[PDB]
């Protein structure tokens, strides 16, 4: 029904509502493959050529809420399987030849580079995981799935639905943060997201419930340890 | 009873004797340990060292349940020092008790420790502010009373509000002292006044003239003097639009004039303040 909409240029933001609700629909109940084929099927031109309502300020902003969103969960998916594919020591063998030595020696040689490239490039997609995700949660004017116009019609069921699919985000999106946090070193970055979680600037700590605020706070926990076992502090800071 | 000194000084010597034969005693068999603490009911260091070098978390309790309190001196014991995750959360009592507390479920306990490490710590804005997050989190994901609830979200409202006159300094002004950006130490009213109407600061506008103002309640020297400086500062930076702007934003006796003036905008812009402060 959305290629219809899609098809006919006069109706671009009835197009652009259907688009969204569809994205809507998809986050509600986990299809990012639906999500990324209802994106692709819809117009990438569309918000230079609809352009203003409230009616379509709250739809163009939900749509690139969704975008971010998926953006920001196939840059964490890549992250993931690049994480989960790193390069194995060499296998060692009790009483070796000669041969067996050089070839020995040759894999430990060629780990030494490839354990370097697995450790940069799973740097590199954690900070690209990072940004994706502070760009999907920081979001101007408002935040994430949230109207800026506030001079619609009555859609009680369309916000209702908006702010569960925000708050099943938050938590999903957070614990995603705390894990790639863990997962390349950065105690100090896994640990400084107690106060954006809690800072009147965005009011995430109303999206989470009290099972998220637990396992933030066992989270924390375990980031201080870390830390303070690596050498520095609770907070990371040095101990003078 | 009494020639207290003797008793006290035969002390120290009969537990100096007992600490030398229980350290040469613990690199051999571990089961001597129980023997004598069973025969000399004293010296729980030793029984504390033996119960925390190896991995019997059973036998701190076991010592501990059949005493007269065991738990006050196991405390003192290792704050003043698998098993090591034990050995960690046994001496975890004061300064880094949050991760304690909330481990052992004590929500409103972390967040009170929160709070005072936050209030005793004054070197770094970022761990000042990580703090107040901590215990703003925890003050949230505990279960207490609504007054409770609403009297704690006020008091993180309120420090959130008295940080942020510090937090929110100018990008130009920070690059121009060449200070850090978060490995700074957590400035006063009386240094973040001097710092947002000094003269690296160029694109003081309003906001900067209206937050060094609002922060002279949390001074705990004299603020008639940099009150008076701050309106000298923001009528030599306009040139002679700033000073109407700041009365339009404040909106009126907390001025001065002769003692400010100690002349033709002023004379102008002081007859128009009576008639709208009236």
């Amino acid at each position: 029904v959305i290629d219809w909409l899609v098809f006919d240029p006069a109706q671009r933001a009835e197009a652009l509502k259907q688009g969204n609700a569809i994205m809507r629909k998809f986050l509600a109940s986990k299809k990012h493959e639906a999500a990324k084929e209802v994106f692709v099927k819809i117009p990438q031109d569309s918000i230079a050529e609809i352009y203003l309502p409230a009616e379509d300020d709250n739809a163009i902003r939900e749509h690139l809420c969704i975008r971010a969103y998926l953006e920001a969960h196939e840059t964490f998916n890549e992250w993931f399987k690049h994480m989960n594919s790193v390069p194995q020591k060499p296998a060692l063998i009790p009483q070796p030849t000669f041969t067996e030595k050089v070839a020995h020696e040759h894999k430990e040689k060629k780990y030494e580079m490839d354990f370097g490239i697995w450790k940069g490039h799973l740097d590199a997609l954690t900070a690209d995981v990072k940004e994706k995700m502070y760009n999907v949660l920081l979001f101007v004017d408002g935040g994430w799935m949230v109207d800026v116009r506030e001079d619609a019609k009555e859609d009680h069921e369309r916000t209702h639905q908006m702010v569960l699919l925000r708050k099943l985000c938050l938590p999903m999106l957070c614990f995603l943060l705390h894990t790639i946090l863990h997962s390349t070193g950065q105690y100090q970055e896994c640990l400084q997201l107690a106060d954006m979680v809690s800072s009147e600037r965005h009011k995430l700590y109303l999206v989470f419930s009290k099972e998220e605020l637990r396992k933030l706070l066992q989270k924390l926990r375990e980031s201080s340890l870390m830390l303070l076992d690596q050498g520095l502090d609770p907070l990371g800071y040095e101990i003078q | 009873s009494n020639r207290e000194r003797y008793d006290n000084l035969e002390m120290e010597y009969l537990q100096k004797r007992s600490d030398l034969l229980s350290p040469l005693l613990s690199l051999g068999q571990y089961l001597w340990a129980a023997s004598l603490a069973e025969k000399y009911c004293d010296f729980d260091i030793l029984v504390q060292m033996c119960e925390q070098t190896d991995n019997q978390s059973r036998l701190q309790r076991y010592m501990t349940q059949f005493a007269d309190q065991n738990f006050s001196d196991f405390l003192f014991r290792w704050y003043l020092e698998q098993h090591g995750q034990l050995a960690n959360f046994l001496q975890a009592h004061e300064h880094l008790s949050w991760l304690h507390e909330i481990n052992s479920q004590e929500l409103e306990k972390a967040h009170a420790t929160l709070l005072g490490l936050a209030n005793m710590e004054t070197r770094y804005f970022a761990k000042k502010k990580t703090l107040l997050g901590l215990s703003k989190l925890a003050a949230l994901a505990s279960d207490f009373s609504e007054d409770m609830l609403q009297e704690k979200i006020e008091e993180m409202a309120e420090q959130e509000r008295f940080l942020l006159h510090q937090e929110t300094l100018p990008e130009q002004l920070l690059a121009e002292k060449q200070l850090n950006l978060s490995a700074m130490p957590v400035l006063t009213a009386p240094q973040l006044i001097g710092l947002y109407i000094c003269e690296e600061n160029r694109r003081a506008n309003e906001y900067d003239f209206k937050k060094a103002l609002d922060l002279l309640e949390y001074i705990d020297i004299n603020i008639n003097d940099l009150k008076l400086e701050i309106l000298c500062k923001a009528l030599q930076r306009d040139n002679w639009v700033s000073k109407d702007s700041i009365f339009v934003k404040i909106l009126l006796p907390e001025v001065k004039d002769l003692l400010q003036a100690d002349e033709f905008v002023l004379k102008a812009n002081y007859e128009y303040y009576v008639q709208g402060q009236i």
